[PDB]
RNA sequence: CCGGUGAGGCGGGGGGGCGCUCGCUUCUGGCGCCAAGCGCCCGGCCGCGCGCCGGCCGGGCGCGACCCGCUCCGGGGACAG
């Protein structure tokens, strides 16, 4: 399936594709509020592994924290 | 006269060239400025006090 | 082709519907606890009140603290079948509300006082 | 006469210091809400930044004339929707013992919707044509897929709009669509479509891998640098030549 | 990252012309908005009647008020932080 490919892509963060995507996502998230509701999981495979299921009643939120 | 400030201030009324209204600004009065005097501001404004 | 006349972007006014509940929050409305009998506690029979009734053609009652002068006037009218000119109220230094009920010149305070029983 | 002499003209001089300016169009100077500015600035960044070829590949989308033929073929093999599955089930139930219904008959060919299913039948060399949407919100869903299709020898194409692709199925959106099998009536049309598709994507995949896309400055900066370059050329353009 | 604003005319192009130049304003303690003109249409009434003809009443659109654009304008900047 595609989930194995997605996981293997996400393991290669140092690659140009992943670093470009991460930089764009980080800029977009930094332009938003510290705590807002995200409509869909950014990483469906990771969410499925952690227990998220595409059913009504499942909600995700994106939270920004100071390092 | 502005309290706490030695220099006097001058109230200058303009007209906004977008809406029918009179804008008012509070400039710092220079020497020789008197009431009822036309003061200009812009790139093409002349070199007067 | 709708031009932005002003440089400001304000929130557009969206349609808002009136509440149409499927069920009432409570089964029945609350019965009023300030009926015409609860507002008027008892008439005052003091010597000052007696002189007030005899001379000023008024009546003195002890009223619930939550009652208004309109409520007092309507309660007196419904109870004693009388018409009231004006009502003056005060709060006694004991927690009870005292109201002077001025009677119309057509009726007499002494007669209604005899009818109610105080004298 | 039809003209009343009282009719004057009264022109307006829309200059500086004259009567107030007219209510012109100010769409460029509106303080937009933060989300509009964000969604425009992310497109601006995508234009500015050196997009790697894996993401830049989906910018090359199939043209309109081939896309409409692809949709015409796909409309024939639309999957069964609601109100039709129940009808088929009722037809099979009423014919359980009415006309000797064994129900082995046939499952007609249909499209494939999910990324998982399409990938699974691409790794098995079961698909013949794969259509991939270009505007998936997480691009990570389809990055490997063109490379996998090229490796497995399955022709692939990129179509405008995930909503348009997902309208073939009865849902809001769909990432990809694969033709596992087609009827003998439309086999020639499918062959022509795959011949046209594979001469733009499969055989040129090396160029796509080497084709980075981006590094395009804004019109103001481009115009400024062009003016500077023109002045630099004018320094020695007619003096020598 | 900083400043201004009700984020109101920023960058290119030829339109405009008195002669690069401007959106055309400097003798004075006046006034200046919610369009005039032009052109193309719509509905109702009336007479010619071939009616996108004319008269009355009420409206719509464009020029007037140029076109296209990808960051609101500027100032810093791979550095302040």
């Amino acid at each position: 399936g595609a989930y194995k490919y997605i996981q293997e892509l996400w393991r290669k963060k140092q690659s140009d594709v992943m670093r470009f995507l991460l930089r764009v996502r980080c800029w977009q998230y930094r332009q938003l509020s510290a705590l807002h509701r995200a409509p869909r999981p950014t990483r469906p495979d990771k969410a499925r592994r952690l227990g998220y299921k595409a059913k009504q009643g499942y909600v995700i939120y994106r939270i920004r924290v100071r390092r | 006269h502005d309290p706490g400030r030695g220099a006097p201030l001058a109230k200058v009324v303009f007209r906004d060239p977008y809406r029918f209204k009179k804008r008012t600004e509070l400039f710092i009065a220079a020497e020789g400025i008197h009431t009822g005097q036309f003061v200009y501001c812009g790139k093409k404004a002349q070199l007067n006090i | 082709k709708k031009i932005r006349t002003s440089p400001t972007f304000r929130r557009p006014k969206t349609l808002r519907l009136r509440r149409q509940p499927k069920y009432p929050r409570k089964s029945a409305p609350r019965r009023n606890k300030l009926d015409h009998y609860a507002i008027i506690k008892f008439p005052l029979t003091t010597e000052s009140a007696m002189k007030k009734i005899e001379d000023n053609n008024t009546l003195v009652f002890i009223v619930d603290v939550k009652a208004n002068k309109h409520q007092i006037k309507q309660a007196v009218k419904k109870l004693y079948d009388i018409d009231v000119a004006k009502v003056n109220t005060l709060i006694r230094p004991d927690g009870e509300k005292k109201a002077y009920v001025r009677l119309a010149p057509d009726y007499d305070a002494l007669d209604v006082a005899n009818k109610i029983g105080i004298i | 006469k039809v003209v009343n002499p009282l009719f004057e003209k009264r022109p307006k001089n829309f200059g500086i210091g004259q009567d107030i300016q007219p209510k012109r169009d100010l769409t460029r100077f509106v303080k937009w809400p933060r989300y509009i500015r964000l969604q425009r600035q992310r497109a601006i960044l995508y234009k500015r930044l050196k997009v790697p070829p894996a993401i830049n590949q989906f910018t090359q989308v199939l043209d309109r004339q081939t896309a409409t033929q692809l949709l015409k073929l796909a409309h024939k093999y639309r999957p069964e929707t609601k109100q039709e599955k129940k009808q088929r089930l009722l037809a099979r139930a009423e014919k359980k013992a009415a006309g000797k219904g064994d129900v082995p008959t046939k499952r007609p060919p249909v499209l494939r919707a999910g990324v998982n299913t399409v990938t699974t039948l691409v790794e098995n060399k079961k698909a013949q044509l794969v259509v991939i949407a270009h505007d998936v919100d997480p691009i990570e869903l389809v990055v490997f897929l063109p490379a996998l299709c090229r490796k497995m020898g399955v022709p692939y194409c990129i179509l405008k709009g995930k909503a348009r692709l997902c309208r073939l199925v009865h849902r809001k959106t769909c990432t990809t669509v694969a033709f596992t099998q087609v009827n003998s009536e439309d086999k020639g049309a499918l062959a022509k479509l795959v011949e046209a598709i594979r001469t733009n994507y499969n055989d040129r995949y090396d160029e796509i891998r080497r084709h980075w896309g981006g590094n395009v400055l804004g019109p103001k900066s481009v115009a400024r640098i062009a003016k500077l370059e023109k002045a630099k050329a004018k320094e020695l353009a007619t003096k020598l030549g």
